[PDB]
This record gives structure tokens, C-alpha cells and sequence, in this order.
């Protein structure tokens, strides 16, 4: 297993590397339209994060079992941290694609949609107060990804995550930041991780009444990654 | 699963 | 304010002393059990413990300085985390067994007997194996359980001025977060054990959220059974969700 | 409210 014997620079370097491109949506609306853009969006994203998560160090080590198990419990964290991260500098906004920058008033064309962009953009605005960086992002989503669903089963992914901890510590010695400004800012980031698995939950509960509703149909790969919860 | 192809590339 | 003033000693101490006994429940071993009555068993119980939490609340340092609206908030985000993380904590040292009350130890075998529950007491089993693994201590659990009560609904509660609600439970929290550093600087660890222990610490109140909100959809659903009944502070909490 | 009714004790 190669990713214990890297330093921190290079876990860094490697995960800003793997970054998955950002993707364009298809080119006002209704309930089925919206839905039909978002579901058509994320079904891409998905593709690309998968290729992503092979590219995660010490993830690839694990048997494939694990890795849809990892995969499928995380998958909707994952998406909502890169659209949070992303809409970052777009305060009020909901960055989803370049080309589809959405606000919560057009989280009211769908039903039980304005609750759960909320949350997102209140995450947004905790991330940009807190001046998040790049670096500080990839190794959160890197976290999401290996934690979400190891309880659920293992010293290697902890051996794996406590490394990745190691690199975050280290991105803010380099900013500068005395000892205890470090483990503060830790915690706080960490934390907000709490915040990201609730808007999941509600998110997949939201997702799968939508599907109940028959709103729009939903891709085969799409449909898969819902049923694993439940 | 659709996912189980995709992670074997 | 009181709270932003302790030291991590005295925050210890304050927590320590803040904490809620173990009630009992009112299974008798002499009778065998439904699926719903084990249930009914459960449900008394846990309303029971959420009028100890409310009023073990009050005694977190920093949380009576706070609105009775922010309070409310709080605790309606919140409560299901801690009944929770406070069943794990007292289960630690009976491995494959949740220690409801000192007078009902149940095993998955158990759970399995009611609907949909087994999956939720796996998820707990797991998170008191955890804690047991890493060999958790009584002033790191009485943090994280402080952490929970502040942090859970933080994003969540918004004109101008409660802006300044927010930066208050925040500053309280890194205070809580020195606690636990201190902590484990006592206990002789290096600098990198004491972030990584942090970050292992943290990230189970990710674990902790889930069980929570999928206990909640479980709680909901027991309701529109109206098999098992359920109290009114309880059904009241349930509903400041759905 | 039961809530509001104990915090406020
Ligand atoms: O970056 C995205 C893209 C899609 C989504 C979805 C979503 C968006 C908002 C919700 O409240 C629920 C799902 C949507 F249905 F829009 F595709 C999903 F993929 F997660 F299902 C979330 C985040
Ligand atoms: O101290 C506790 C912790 C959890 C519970 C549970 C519970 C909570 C409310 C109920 O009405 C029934 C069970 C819950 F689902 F929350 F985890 C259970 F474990 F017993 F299932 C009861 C008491």
C-alpha cells in the first residue's frame, strides 16, 4: 500500500491531481425541468467522481467490496461538498454547473427543494468565513470518502485517514498558524463534516421521494447509489 | 452494479 | 460570561458534575417480550432521560446564555445524538450488547425482534466497539457530548444581530476543543497523536449524526403505525423534524 | 410546548 509511505506535500499534490473537472449542464423553469438538468448533471459528476476515488491514495488498496461499500454510503456527501466548495465566491448563489448558477428562490420550484438548498448555502457561507482552502478542501472531501463508511464494516483506512489529518495540520503550520490556532481550526473543519452528513440524509430522503413521485426518471446508476440506502 | 463495472474501469 | 472564563480543569469538573444518572427501565426478566411491547419499554424510558437532558442542558457551560429560542433549537436538533452517544458510552464494556439500563442488556438477537431496529442497534454496537478500540475516556465523552448539544444546529437557525448568537457558541466550542487537547497532552501523548486522536474523536459525530437521522425516519414511522404510543414531549420533539 | 416549558422550568 503505497499512500503510507508518501509525505505530506506529496498526499497533497496527489489529491489536488485527482480533482475531477468541472462539468457543464445542458444548455426559467418547472419542477420537471429543474430536476431533469440537476438529475442529468449528477449522473456525470458521478462518473467522473468514481474515476476520482481510484485516485485517492490507499483507496485503491482495498478490496472492491469495500470500495462500493465506501462509494455508495458517501457518494451524495461527496457531491454536495464539491457544489458547496465551488459556490464558495458565489455568496446567495448555488454554483451547480458554470452554466447554472442557481438561488433559493428557484429552490421553490421543487417541492421540498428550498430546505435543502439552505443548508447547502449555509455551509457555503461558513466555508467562505472560514476562507477554506483548495488544499483544505481536497483532504475534506479526500476524509468524507474513507470515514463515512468505516464504522459500517479497517486500520488501514484509519492508518490512511490519520495521514490525512497529518497533511491538514501540515497546510496550516505552512499558513502560518500557532499551535493553537491549528487544532481550532481542525476541529472546526471537522465538525462541519457533522453538518455535511446531515444535508445527505435529508438530501437521499428528498431524492427518494422525488423518485416516489415520478417527478422525472432517474439514470440505472443513479437509482443504484439511492437503493444502497435502504 | 453498474458500479462495480465502473471502479474495474 | 462564565463559560469563555474556565479553565480546561474547571470545564472538566462542570461537565463531570452536570452529568445525568442512568435511570431504570421497567423490564421484568420474568416475562418474555413483543416486538412492541420491548418498544413501549424503550419509548418510556427515553422520554424519561430527555427530561434529565433538557435540565443536564442548562448546565453546559455557555448554553443558558443563549435565547429560549436558540435553546429550543438546539435541543430539537440535537436530542436523539446525545440519548444516543450516552447509550454507546454506558455499553462500552459489554461487547455485542447495548446497555439500555442497568436492568435491560440487549443484543442484536433482540433488536432483530422489532421492525427495522436491528439495523440501527448494528450501527450502535459499532460506534461502542469503536469507542472501545480507541479506548475512550469519561472527560473526552463528556466533551464530545457538549460538542454535539452546540454544534449539531448551529447552521441551521437568521437578521443581523443572532449572527452574534452563532460566534458565541463558536468561541464556546474551541474552548471545549482546548479541553480535549489538554487532555490528551496529560495523558502523555506527542503532538501528532493529540491531532489525530482529535480528528478520530470528531469525525464519530459524523457516525452519530446518521444513526440519529436514520433513528429519526424509524421514530416517525413507529407513529403512523400507532402500534406503539408515543409520549407528547417526544412526539413533540419528533415532529420539530418532519 | 413541553420543551419550552422545562428549559424555562
Ligand atoms: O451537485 C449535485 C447534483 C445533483 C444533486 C441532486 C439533488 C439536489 C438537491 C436535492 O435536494 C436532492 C438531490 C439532484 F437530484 F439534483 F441531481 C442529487 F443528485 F443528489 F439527487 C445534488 C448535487
Ligand atoms: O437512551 C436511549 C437511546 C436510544 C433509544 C432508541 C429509542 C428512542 C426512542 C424510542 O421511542 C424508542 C427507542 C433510539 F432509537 F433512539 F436509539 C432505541 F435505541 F431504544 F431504539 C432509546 C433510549
Amino acid at each position: 500500500s503505497l499512500a503510507l509511505s508518501l509525505t505530506a506535500d506529496q498526499m497533497v499534490s496527489a489529491l489536488l491531481d485527482a480533482e475531477p473537472p468541472i462539468l457543464y449542464s445542458e444548455y426559467p423553469f418547472s419542477e420537471a425541468s429543474m430536476m431533469g438538468l440537476l438529475t442529468n448533471l449528477a449522473d456525470r459528476e458521478l462518473v467522473h467522481m468514481i474515476n476520482w476515488a481510484k485516485r485517492v491514495p490507499g483507496f485503491v488498496d482495498l478490496t472492491l467490496h469495500d470500495q462500493v461499500h465506501l462509494l455508495e454510503c458517501a457518494w451524495l456527501e461527496i457531491l454536495m461538498i464539491g457544489l458547496v466548495w465551488r459556490s464558495m465566491e458565489h455568496p446567495g448563489k448555488l454554483l451547480f454547473a458554470p452554466n447554472l448558477l442557481l438561488d433559493r428562490n428557484q429552490g421553490k420550484c421543487v417541492e421540498g427543494m428550498v430546505e435543502i438548498f439552505d443548508m447547502l448555502l449555509a455551509t457555503s457561507s461558513r466555508f467562505r468565513m472560514m476562507n477554506l482552502q483548495g488544499e483544505e478542501f481536497v483532504c475534506l472531501k479526500s476524509i468524507i470518502l474513507l470515514n463515512s463508511g468505516v464504522y459500517t464494516f479497517k486500520d488501514h483506512i484509519h492508518r490512511v485517514l490519520d495521514k490525512i489529518t497529518d497533511t491538514l495540520i501540515h497546510l496550516m503550520a505552512k499558513a502560518g498558524l500557532t499551535l493553537q490556532q491549528q487544532h481550532q481550526r481542525l476541529a472546526q473543519l471537522l465538525l462541519i463534516l457533522s453538518h455535511i452528513r446531515h444535508m445527505s440524509n435529508k438530501g437521499m430522503e428528498h431524492l427518494y421521494s422525488m423518485k416516489c413521485k415520478n417527478v422525472v426518471p432517474l439514470s440505472d446508476l443513479l437509482l443504484e447509489m439511492l437503493d444502497a440506502h435502504r | 452494479k453498474i458500479l462495480h463495472r465502473l471502479l474495474q474501469e
